[PDB]
């Protein structure tokens, strides 16, 4: 029915694990921080209108259980009727609440609704929600549970990928990062935080190293054969997947994507929305899809959707889990290397589970006002979310 | 709530009361319908009647000692009524360990001190009946074992076995050292890892030190006197819960790590027993303990559970009970033992013999390679010595009692004789040839034969009712099945003395009548031979290993197919060939034999070689040979994986009932042993016979299933598997 | 664009709290237990059109972390391209579940989608999973965070409402909900839950006393004097709510909503999508709402959004056959009838949370696939379904009985 906008969608930096200068940070703050940014730059916004608050989070639990988004409404001094609902679809959780978002508004029972993620990886580990997948043997044992790392060094090794051709993508992403910062193409949407007094907390993905050699990154060693090992994850992969007999471990710390804080925001509307408010649309919301792989479908189920091809899309966004994902998505839709990942992705500047997906997506709504294209696709990874945006 | 199988409206009574005049009751169990102490519908209700009584007596006690009049204290469950549970009985079953559980929680909740006086084995229900006491006490006798064994039947220990061991050690130790292997510890092992608190010197001393601990209990801890460690306000489980963060680390690899040790084998008991003390450890010991009895329920209506009570305990205790030995004859003991030739079978036959407490003179063709022999054993106490596990005095008088030589006199007063030298019929004559008089005038002759025929190979021999085959499987200090094949001139007086030679060593024994590839011989080449033409069909190497060990096999067939040398493969395909030609018919090749041939004449004929299916570098083995894809054009065949299971079993299974239909197996107990410990067929089976009549699969149970199924695999991968008419009707 | 249609809405009974039947089961096999249901009642399902599986839990941790949606797909058997997703919006999680299906529906891009909730409270107690508004003493401060149970009390402070009468309408909810049982009315939406070996382990609703009357509700102790005494949280709530001297703490264990384990599962899909697998719709979804209330009475939310939801499908209090609101606490539901004037025969015919139980996370879902059935069997037309949340919010919803 009615069409969704995209008006607004910043993010904060990410910082990194160890030492990081957002550990001090609580991720409710994140949040705030980024609804005060959206008051700024639209001062008489009705927020009356908006009707739901919708935000990614894999472990919410501790400073990230009792629903975050319901905290980040009463937290901020939002409208009490603003809503407030925490999902978790795994790393697409922040494209989840932005596809849902979207949804609401098609279906007409929402007008304006806030959509995005959050996740202070370096406060709340991954992990620290627990689970049945992991802690119910009797489950755990039938399912054949294997971590994404395992996964990751098992395509590689079926699809035929090189310690040096992971490595390659991983330099290839560090420079494409560093060029987009270097350029300020993220000057207008990462948004610095601050304390309580206003004094810079951070402004900039400190997880980049910028100067990355390939040389440098064939001295790391391969740091998911510890837990193969010890775990014996690398005898369960093979015994679903029997024709293979070594699992080629060749994903390290310089190659995968990065543990990270951060948090992401986007308004979605509608178009009466926007125009009762005086805002601006940015892209639209052209189709949604949510698919799984065996244990791309979801990119191409989202393609079929909107009457698309591969040709039409002008940029690409897959989320740098971790270089053979990449490289497999890449080889198996056939996607010219100067359209997928054009300003860097999670391995150069990391990965904040909850919020990745919302931030990739304020990605290439800049850049594709940025180059003055049409249309971008922006997917993530046994399940799959994809997503469709065109510039207005 | 009742403490009795049955409340509506008779067994006899096996526990005995005795109250002394301080209080302490003393409950002795004496089942007079047997040996031993087991968990019978008998025992249910006399425990149902003493814990009545020590419920309604509470104000005139003060203590409990639990005994037993027999040798063992308990031996645990009745095997003989669980095995007849089908999955219909299943909430007969729930209520029956729910009563069982019912009447230790009420002795173990009952305020006062309550100790176990452990005069002998405590397994399974038996240690968990001691487990429910507050302090055990165990006599430190020869032939005294603890454990909970349950899970080599196929079970779990659902009387309480996998609460309180959780409760005691945690999830990780409980299930490693305890439960997952069922391991049995002798009293001093079992104090040192806490299922035992005391021990004493003999059997008189348990009940008086039981009623000391008593005593001395309730004057040092009068508040804590019969009260658990869990069922008090600041109960901290050993490595925590599965709710804490330091075990919420580990945990998830603990499924993963019990798949890689099973191979992902269809073994339902390691995972029930894994499940049960992961989620008995979240809730209450009550609730704990509910949900122990229902995957208890859930594996006693099983198949699996049935295939293994059937093999590793009434198959296993006939064989033991002399069910394969004459009826007549009597004993001979033997005083020296001498072993032809210092290979891998002869230096490990006289390891064995050694470690047993026999003479045994080790003879080669040159002192180097009698020496050299020797030295197998050497290198095995070496390793035993750094370990712990035998002494140092101990391991010398082994070594002492191995003479190598390579004099042919040095046989003179010998009294058992195992050859074990090449399979050639020509040398066997020769080597015999030798010694036949050299040795005592009855001196038992044995050869340790693959295929070749006892009867032919006595021939050699002047007096051929001594002549018999003792067939050992390498490595021999590890393999506990002797195959004892019986020749047509071998007497029944041969086949007794060898039957006791293989429980005096230590292993099990099967008869089994002469024939060109015995039993284990001929079987075993029907699985490697399905996977070699699985290999020559276009079926990837590694997803053949996978079928391979996912169908519970210890080793991989094209693993296996290297030990097993490709030489003798080969030699073994021109006799079966020569026998059919030469006699009038024309033979039909199996379709792996071309593969054999074909690594041959490559060079690569298995790990004595250096090079096979695998690569071998300085030993040791790694990797599958990359050619090895490229010379069959591995990859054109991706059949089911189950399919590649299924055929690697009924291959042996069928086999097997051939050798029962030719008389060369006498009964389906040695035909389930020898298969499981001679040519490592999967225990969850319960042997290549069971498989038979309890095979499980998507069209159904049974026989009836197993010949659809044969029909199935007959239709698409050859009539090699079309059922014999001995299974139809 | 596309109408989204519900064609099944079954549920587990509720399992009490102390000694419960349920404690000894996992939430996770909660849900899986509904799924085999759907395929007893759809075997020739394909499971492939499935897009999603939405389930809400409040404490998603420990035995419900993880997303317990994804490991309900992947533990039942189903595709790996079927989704699996968990939200929380407190108390309408469920509800929200039902709602968020709905709308995926009618955007187009989902065919067929699983919705519902689950909440093993005895194995998962509330607030495992903390949270910034009371563990964060910054936000707790300035949020002025109050329990719902105060909350309660403070509105039948305000109202007016007696502890005679929130008593008479916890003895009502008793009534209504046995003469469901024993009317037969939850006999194929309620599917009992068993263990691996087919034993049964719970058919009915632990939580109703059937025998209840209003000399037992009178003796009770208010449950929530505790909190107001050694939390202070009552000079909380009279710093915002300045007019009221003291509140009328009215609410014990036999007029507020029960602790019990339980989950709900509803199936919504288009009508091309049952016509393909020859599904037949037993409602329809008209609109759905979302708003609420101030923070820290906290349960007064259902109101604007029962209106919101009203003017959407331009539909009155008149046009509704059924009412449904969630019976956290009896003051809630008394106040939202005086509000809109809701007739009695038209309110929670068939009995609440007050005895059969409040399983959070699947209330939603609960009482949706009860008003389901209830249209059905007086051959009704529409019912609206509503539920108060945590921190002022609420959720409405129109069915429409086809
Ligand atoms: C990041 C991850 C791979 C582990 O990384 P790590 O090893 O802890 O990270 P580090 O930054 O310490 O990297 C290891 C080393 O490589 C170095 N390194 C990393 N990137 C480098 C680069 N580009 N150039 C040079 N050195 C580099 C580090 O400096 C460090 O050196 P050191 O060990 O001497 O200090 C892992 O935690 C992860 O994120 N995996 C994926 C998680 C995921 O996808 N989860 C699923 C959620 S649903
Ligand atoms: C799913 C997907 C990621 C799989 O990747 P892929 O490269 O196509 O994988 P394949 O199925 O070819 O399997 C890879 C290899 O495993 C082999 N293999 C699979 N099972 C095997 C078995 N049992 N034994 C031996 N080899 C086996 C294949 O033959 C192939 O070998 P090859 O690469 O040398 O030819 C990819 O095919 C894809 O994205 N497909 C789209 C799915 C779709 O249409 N979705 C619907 C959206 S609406
Ligand atoms: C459930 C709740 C009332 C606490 O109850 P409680 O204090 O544990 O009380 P119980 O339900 O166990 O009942 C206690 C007593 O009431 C009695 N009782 C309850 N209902 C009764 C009835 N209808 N008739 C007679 N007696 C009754 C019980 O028999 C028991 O007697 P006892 O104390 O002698 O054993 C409260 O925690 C609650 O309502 N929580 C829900 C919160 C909510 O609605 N939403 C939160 C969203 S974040």
């Amino acid at each position: 029915s009615e069409e969704a906008f995209i008006y607004e969608a910043i993010r904060t930096p990410r910082g990194k694990q160890k030492n990081g200068s957002l550990h001090e940070v609580k991720p409710l703050s994140l949040v705030v921080g980024l609804i005060d940014e959206l008051r700024k730059r639209h001062p008489d916004l009705d927020e009356n209108l908006i009707s739901d608050v919708i935000l990614g989070c894999v472990s919410p639990v501790g400073d990230q259980g009792g629903d975050i988004a319901r905290a980040a409404v009463l937290a901020s001094g939002m409208p009490v009727t603003s809503g407030g609902v925490q999902l978790n679809r795994f790393c697409a959780s922040g494209l989840e609440a932005v596809n849902t978002a979207a949804q609401k508004v098609r279906s007409g029972w929402d007008d304006l609704v806030l959509a995005g993620g959050v996740e202070s990886m370096s406060r709340v580990p991954m992990g620290s929600d627990g689970g049945a997948m992991g802690l119910d043997p009797a489950t755990n044992y039938d399912v054949m549970f294997v971590p994404q790392s395992i996964g990751a060094d098992l395509i590689a090794t079926i699809e035929g990928f090189s310690r040096e051709d992971v490595d390659a993508y991983a330099l290839r992403s560090q420079q494409k990062a560093a060029e987009a910062w270097s350029g300020g193409y993220f000057a207008k949407s990462v948004v610095p935080v601050r304390d309580q007094n206003g004094l810079l907390i951070l402004d900039h993905d400190e997880h980049m190293r910028p100067d990355t050699t390939k040389e440098g990154l064939a001295k790391l060693k391969p740091a998911f054969e510890g837990l193969a090992a010890l775990g014996g994850f690398d005898d369960v992969a093979l015994q679903k997947y029997h024709w293979v007999e070594k699992i080629n471990h060749v994903h390290t710390g310089g190659n995968s994507s990065g543990i990270v804080d951060g948090a992401a925001l986007v308004m979605i509307g509608s178009a009466a929305a926007g125009k009762l408010q005086g805002l601006t649309p940015r892209a639209r919301i052209v189709a949604t899809a949510t698919s799984g792989a065996d244990p791309t479908p979801a990119t191409r189920k989202v393609l079929d959707r909107a009457g698309l091809t591969v040709d039409d899309i002008d940029l690409f966004e897959l989320n740098e889990a971790f270089a053979s994902v990449v490289l497999k998505f890449q080889k198996d839709l056939n996607i010219p290397d100067e359209k997928l990942n054009v300003n860097g992705g999670a391995i150069a500047m990391g990965h904040p589970l909850g919020a990745t997906g919302a931030m990739i997506l304020g990605t290439m709504v800049d850049e594709l006002e940025r180059r003055n294209a049409r249309r971008a696709l922006i997917t993530l990874c046994g399940m799959g979310v994809a997503t469709i945006i065109e510039r207005v | 709530s009742s403490h009795h199988h049955h409340h509506h409206s008779m067994p006899d009574n096996t526990i005995q009361w005795d109250k002394d005049a301080d209080g302490i009751v003393t409950l002795t169990m004496d089942d007079p319908s047997g040996s031993t102490n087991v968990m019978n519908e008998a025992y249910i209700e006399s425990m149902g009647k003493a814990v009545d009584r020590l419920v309604a007596e509470k104000d005139s006690i003060t203590g409990v000692v639990v005994a037993s009049a027999k040798k063992t204290f308990f031996a645990g469950g009745d095997v003989k009524t669980m095995i007849q549970a089908r999955p219909e009985d299943a909430g007969d079953v729930f209520n029956t360990v729910e009563t069982i559980k019912r009447q230790l929680r009420t002795l173990e909740t009952l305020g006062k001190p309550v100790v176990a006086a452990i005069n002998g084995a405590a397994l399974g229900g038996g240690l968990e009946i001691a487990l429910a006491c507050h302090h055990r006490i165990a006599a430190d006798v020869k032939g005294s074992q603890l454990g909970l064994p349950e899970v080599t039947l196929g079970l779990l220990p659902g009387g309480g076995g996998v609460t309180r061991t959780v409760r005691m050690f945690g999830i990780q130790n409980a299930f490693v050292s305890v439960l997952a292997q069922g391991t049995r510890f002798k009293p001093a092992k079992a104090k040192e890892i806490g299922l035992v608190d005391e021990l004493v010197a003999t059997v008189e001393e348990l009940v008086p030190a039981a009623k000391a601990w008593i005593k001395e209990e309730l004057k040092a801890n009068p508040d804590g006197a019969g009260v658990q460690p869990w069922d008090k306000k600041g109960y901290k489980m050993p490595g925590g819960t599965p709710s804490s963060p330091g075990l919420a680390a580990i945990l998830p690899s603990f499924p993963s790590n019990l798949r890689k040790q099973l191979k992902g084998a269809p073994m339902p008991a390691p995972r029930a027993i894994l499940a049960a003390a992961v989620e008995g450890a979240q809730v209450d010991f009550d609730t704990a303990s509910r949900i122990e009895s229902r995957y208890f329920a859930s594996l006693v209506t099983g198949q699996v559970a049935k295939n293994m009570m059937q093999a590793f305990f009434f198959d296993l205790q006939a064989i033991n009970a002399g069910g394969s030995r004459p009826e007549g004859i009597g004993k001979t003991p033997i005083k020296r033992i001498g072993v032809l030739g210092a290979g891998m079978m002869g230096a490990g036959i006289a390891y064995v013999s050694a470690k047993a407490g026999y003479e045994v003179v080790l003879k080669d063709v040159s002192l180097e390679a009698a020496a050299k022999g020797k030295g197998y054993s050497e290198k095995l106490e070496a390793k035993a010595l750094e370990r712990g596990r035998t002494t140092q005095e101990r391991s010398d008088a082994l070594l002492a009692r191995i003479t190598p030589t390579a004099d042919a006199a040095d046989f003179k007063g010998v009294d058992f004789v195992i050859e074990a030298v090449f399979e050639n019929q020509e040398l066997k004559h020769k080597v015999f040839g030798e010694i036949e008089d050299i040795v005592e005038p009855n001196a038992i002759l044995g050869s340790n034969t693959s295929t070749l025929p006892i009867t032919g190979l006595a021939t050699g021999v002047k007096r051929q009712e001594d002549f018999i085959g003792i067939h050992f499987f390498s490595p021999v200090d590890k393999m506990p099945l002797v195959e004892i094949i019986k020749g047509e001139k071998t007497s029944d007086e041969a086949l007794a003395r060898v039957f006791d030679y293989t429980l005096a060593i230590g292993k099990t024994p099967i008869v089994v009548n002469d024939s060109r590839g015995f039993f284990t011989s001929r079987v075993i080449g029907t699985f490697v031979n399905e996977a070699l033409a699985m290999l020559g069909e276009g079926v990837e190497p590694a997803s053949i290993e996978q079928a391979g060990s996912q169908a519970g096999y210890p080793a991989p067939p094209l693993q296996l197919s290297d030990e097993l040398n490709l030489e003798l493969m080969h030699k073994i395909a021109v006799a079966t060939r020569k026998g059919v030609e030469d006699a009038g018919g024309t033979y039909q090749p199996h379709p792996a034999e071309a593969v054999v041939e074909k690594m041959i004449e490559l060079g690569r004929s298995g790990r004595l070689k250096g090079a096979g299916f695998y690569e071998y570098a300085d030993g040791k083995r790694s990797g599958l040979w990359p050619g090895l894809r490229e010379t069959f054009k591995s990859g054109s065949s991706q059949p089911p994986l189950q399919d590649m299971i299924d055929r690697m079993l009924f291959a042996e299974a069928l086999e097997t009932q051939k050798c029962l239909d030719e008389g060369v197996l006498t009964s389906t107990a040695d035909a389930n042993i020898g298969s499981i410990m001679g040519i490592g067929f999967p225990p969850w089976t319960g042997g290549s016979a069971q498989f038979i009549v309890g095979y499980s699969g998507p069209a159904g149970t049974g026989k009836a299933a197993f010949v659809a199924r044969a029909r199935e695999l007959a239709a698409a991968y050859g009539d090699r598997f079309l059922p014999p008419e001995s299974l139809l009707s």
